[PDB]
């Protein structure tokens, strides 16, 4: 009733792994369950910004992790790499960056900057 | 893990300090200042007729480098060197992963990191 | 790529901005 | 008292070959000697193994090579880890969809 | 709740509008960020009252300059 029915949060508690979904078989005074996990296999390296201070002024994922191949950035998400260009979209506000020390120098897109011409 | 795994053998820290985890060889076990304490203070005649005090499967030496093993899974894939491949990943990233969704964001950390390493070395 | 698609048009807030910022 | 006796048996399977090994659990005596006894049918190594059966006090044993029976310092790994800095990691790209398998016991024979 | 430039509001995406009491901003409830608000963090579906107690704010113009 938490592996079966509905899809829970519980790691070795519904297989190994992340669980996804669960089928549950009978056996001779048993039961059985089967499971998917979703467990991935090839990574990398990958390099970093701190952030883009970027009019002055800082800049923070929403759901996930800003990286680069070196040069060209990249945000992206949390465990499967989809990059995609940091915008505004991806960005909120709160506050002066250099009470932290320690950010990178970088630049933000901004999509309106075709849209009146 | 699957795959028996593994322990570093370069200790280039620089900012932490990942070896009271990863073992002095201080000790004939895998068992260093950490593992000296955590076992060391979990405090016959009997057997004239038969009764013991069984011990289970794995006893006091394989889980001081499978804890390794799984040091050597939980920051080199995060999750996924348990079923399937793994190679290194790193960690001060991932010391920012998986705060990528506890509501706050990346970069708390990377910029005044070498304060908060330092911090997080005062949570070592 | 994707299965099943269905194709359809997507409203945009800033397509009724460029006639009233003129 | 003198005859503090424990006495163990060691077999790889019958299945497999017939020469045994004999454990002795209470003697400051092949023979090798260990915190879980005196043990007699087998030879030690510095090697490193995953463990097969266990013995005590940090000793297993397998059936290795013609021949024979050794047993051994139970292995803990291998080894390498994070290659740390403070400013890396990478996502993991292509994945794999497994499936493992777990087994509860449900439930046994009513008698009366 | 918004800012109200172009006779319709600039409203909370996934950050809330906060201020200082003079000069405003808008926050998560985690950490610290300063930007510029501009036409791409902020964006409209009609007017400025149907929620309870709106206030006031221009969207700048970034297009606007680099024509001249």
């Amino acid at each position: 009733s938490e592996c079966v029915l509905g899809q829970s949060k519980r790691v070795d508690f519904c297989g190994k792994g992340y669980h996804l979904m669960s089928f549950p078989q009978s056996a001779p005074h048993g039961v059985v369950f089967l499971h998917v996990t979703y467990v991935p296999a090839q990574e990398k390296n990958f390099t970093t910004a701190p952030a883009i201070c970027h009019d002055g002024k800082a800049h923070f994922p929403r759901e996930g992790v800003f990286v680069s191949n070196g040069t060209h950035w990249f945000v992206t998400q949390r465990n499967f790499y989809e990059p995609q260009i940091i915008t505004t979209d991806n960005t909120f506000v709160s506050g002066n960056c250099d009470v932290v020390i320690g950010i990178v120098n970088n630049t933000v897109y901004d999509p309106l900057q075709p849209e009146l011409d | 893990v699957k795959q028996i795994y593994k322990t570093p053998p370069i200790k280039d820290f620089g900012g932490f300090n990942f070896s009271q985890i990863l073992p002095d060889p201080s000790k004939p076990s895998k068992r260093s200042f950490i593992e000296d304490l955590l076992f060391n203070k979990v405090t016959c005649a009997q057997k004239f007729n038969g009764l013991t005090v069984l011990p289970p499967l794995l006893t006091d030496e394989m889980i001081a480098q499978y804890t390794s093993a799984l040091l050597a899974g939980t920051i080199t894939s995060g999750w996924t060197f348990g079923a399937g491949a793994a190679l290194q990943i790193p960690f001060a990233m991932q010391m920012a992963y998986r705060f990528n969704g506890i509501g706050v964001t990346q970069n708390v950390l990377y910029e005044n990191q070498k304060l908060i390493a330092n911090q997080f070395n005062s949570a070592i | 790529v994707v299965i099943g698609i269905v194709n359809n048009t997507v409203y945009d807030p800033l397509q009724p901005e460029l006639d009233s910022f003129k | 008292p003198c005859s503090f006796g424990g006495v163990s048996v060691i077999t790889p399977g019958t299945n497999t070959s017939n020469q045994v090994a004999v454990l002795y659990q209470d003697v400051n005596c092949n023979v090798f000697q260990t915190r879980a006894g005196c043990l007699i049918g087998a030879e030690h190594v510095n090697n490193s193994y995953e463990c097969d059966i266990p013995i005590g006090a940090g000793i297993c044993a397998s059936y290795q090579t013609s021949q024979s029976i050794i047993a051994y310092t139970m292995s803990l790994g291998a080894e390498n880890s994070v290659a740390y800095s403070n400013n890396s990691i990478a996502i993991p790209t292509n994945f794999t969809i497994s499936v493992t398998t777990e087994i509860l016991p449900v439930s046994m024979t009513k008698t009366s």
